[PDB]
């Protein structure tokens, strides 16, 4: 008499990545595995009564390999073990773009230079942490909108790269906010619009 | 499937504006940037501007910027352009297209707003008789309606090798009149069944006419 | 902001040839260059994106290159169906600017026009007016010569044509010349025939018929 976990879901953002599912357990635990195949599945989160098991350190070994997970439930320690399949998951393609930061809005002479924070992932290679920019390369593009703060119509760009240089009017301010795209995807395609910057 | 589709065209009186929308389905507007491109008759591509549905933030041409107005409402996944103070040079086909951020991968099939003080008139479909050597011509000529456009299709679209729908030609009393023809085995007259499917949006006729020796 | 010059306006090649077509910006764009393919009546379709990548789908004699301000469209060989009027587009920052635009017409050899002419309909008679229709079918080069005769009398000023754009398949034209007179003056007359001439024709070719036979 145990609960087949249901609405098994992948929540990752910049590759951090946890399955979460339900019911909160009644009298039972839960115990869950990943592979890449079909028997290559390891045991990560053993007997949890959570009803969610943070799946990162796997998942980064190889972000582009596509994850299938499943959740075992158990009897409690109090008087066939079903399981269920999870969504297939590709951390390349699917994990969420977080909110960027500009890191920077220097204006000299004509010109300002909007830099884009480089955010490190949990991703990993030789030993050091990779950045968004490492990991997805020539994928990863930011739009930039930009507009006089004494004014109302609105100015854009792109880059492949984490700067801008833009032409500014003298004596003006601007402001600016940039936003990450992954234009090869389908979905899950633009992160949040960094917080606005405004010139002085 | 991905699909755009426009709506709002037909006439506008000078001075007037236009109106149009862009419904989408397959997608989530919300995950691209939607634009607006316009092409006057005969003329090249105009790039109009642009909305980012995931905070509403538009970008307009420096041309458009003081006499349009571009939104977008995620919850009709429907983006929208406005366009006022309309001139002779602002007849043309508004396309709506999805932004990728690397191209445009899906239009609308664009609609035509022509600006004019004239109205609306509906045509008459009339047949282009096959007279019967080997090969045949048949056809409809549509006649007398106004504004653009009209389209013709045959056998409601199943017939479409050898088939010629010409440009309208405009007449000397303001109305347009445009001819479809198709050639086939003159054996085959009075055997295979031609039909024109007729359908001038502006005055809601829709005509199927069945042309016969 | 950024001009998009395109060059050349137009060019005519025969199937099988090289074509190269250019676009020059007043100033650097950062390969955020993309180039689209419009056929007739058709939404433009993405042939080449930054610069460089060719769409997915798109043939592979198709291909871009350049960097800077100067940027290349390159067919290595043209295809009937490459009828089309091509334009590059800036937009690696706004406004987004399309070049004027080049169209690709295709060379090919002489074709004479099939000529078939049509009375008008006893349903138009009804109405007080008379269409008679005159149709030249595939024929190259376009330059033709249509000329209406009412009992061998040469016409003028009563009639207009139309003609399609070149054939994606085999290259070719199609015209449609219309006549037009009032009922009264059409049953005036007995005999209708449109006289055609093109380089095609060793000897103009007349279609015609007797009203009522």
């Amino acid at each position: 008499n145990t609960v087949a976990a249901y609405n098994l879901t992948w929540k990752s953002t910049n590759f951090k990545t946890i399955l979460e599912w339900e019911p909160k357990p009644v009298n039972q635990v839960y115990t869950v595995q990943i592979s890449t195949k079909s028997g290559d599945w390891k045991s990560k989160c053993f007997y949890t009564t959570d009803t969610e098991c943070d799946l990162t350190d796997e998942i980064v070994k190889d972000v582009k390999q596509t994850y299938l997970a499943r959740v075992f439930s158990y009897p409690a320690g109090n008087v066939e073990p079903l399981y269920e399949n999870s969504p297939e998951f590709t951390p390349y393609l699917e994990t969420n773009l977080g909110q960027p930061t500009i890191q920077s809005f220097e204006q000299v002479g004509t010109k300002v230079n909007v830099t884009v924070e480089d955010e490190r992932t949990l991703v990993r290679r030789n030993n050091t942490f990779l950045s968004l920019r490492d990991v997805f390369g020539k994928d990863l593009i930011y739009t930039l909108y930009y507009w006089k703060s004494s004014s109302s119509g609105k100015k854009t760009a792109k880059t492949n790269t984490n700067e801008f240089l833009i032409d500014v009017d003298k004596g003006e301010n601007y402001c600016f906010s940039v936003q990450a795209v992954i234009p090869s995807r389908t979905v899950n395609r633009k992160s949040t619009d960094s917080p606005v910057e405004c010139m002085g | 499937e991905v699909q755009l589709v426009e709506s709002g065209g037909g006439l506008v009186q000078p001075g007037g504006s236009l109106r149009l929308s862009c419904a989408a389905s397959g997608f989530n507007i919300k995950e691209y940037y939607m634009h607006w491109v316009r092409q006057a008759p005969g003329k090249g591509l105009e790039w109009v501007g642009l909305i980012d549905p995931e905070q509403g933030n538009t970008i307009y041409d420096p041309k458009f910027q003081d006499r349009a107005t571009i939104s977008a409402d995620n919850s009709k996944n429907t983006a929208y352009l406005q366009m006022n103070s309309l001139r002779a040079e602002d007849t043309a086909v508004y396309y709506c297209a999805r932004d990728t951020a690397a191209y445009f991968d899906y239009w609308g099939q664009g609609t035509l707003v022509t600006v004019s003080s004239a109205s609306t008139k509906g045509p008459s479909v009339f047949p282009l008789a096959p007279s019967s050597g080997g090969t045949a011509a048949l056809g409809c000529l549509v006649k007398d309606y106004f504004p653009e456009p009209v389209t013709v299709s045959w056998n409601s679209g199943a017939l479409t090798s050898g088939v010629h729908t010409f440009p309208a030609v405009l007449q000397s009393s303001g109305l347009y009149s445009l001819s479809s023809v198709v050639t086939v085995p003159s054996s085959s007259l009075g055997t295979q069944t031609y039909i024109c499917n007729v359908n001038h949006k502006p005055s809601n006729t829709k005509v199927d006419k069945k042309v016969e020796p | 902001d950024i001009q998009m010059t395109q060059s050349p306006s137009s060019l005519s090649a025969s199937v099988g040839d090289r074509v190269t077509i250019t676009c020059r910006a007043s100033r650097d764009i950062k390969s955020y260059l993309n180039w689209y393919q419009q056929k007739p009546g058709k939404a433009p379709k993405v042939l080449i994106y930054y610069a460089t990548s060719l769409a997915e789908g798109v043939p592979s004699r198709f291909s871009g290159s350049g960097s800077g301000t100067d940027y290349t469209l390159t067919i290595s060989s043209l295809q009937p169906e490459d009828f089309a009027t091509y334009y590059c587009l800036q937009h690696g920052e706004s406004p987004w600017t399309f070049g004027q635009g080049t169209k690709v017409e295709i060379k090919r050899t002489v074709a004479a026009p099939s000529v078939f002419i049509f009375p008008p309909s006893d349903e138009q008679l009804k109405s007080g007016t008379a269409s008679v229709v005159c149709l030249l079918n595939n024929f190259y080069p376009r330059e033709a010569k249509v000329q209406w005769k009412v009992d061998n009398a040469l016409q003028s000023g009563n009639s207009q044509e139309s003609v399609t754009e070149q054939d994606s398949k085999d290259s070719t034209y199609s015209l449609s010349s219309t006549l037009t007179l009032s009922k009264a003056d059409y049953e005036k007359h007995k005999v209708y025939a449109c006289e055609v001439t093109h380089q095609g024709l060793s000897s103009p070719v007349t279609k015609s018929f007797n009203r009522g036979e």
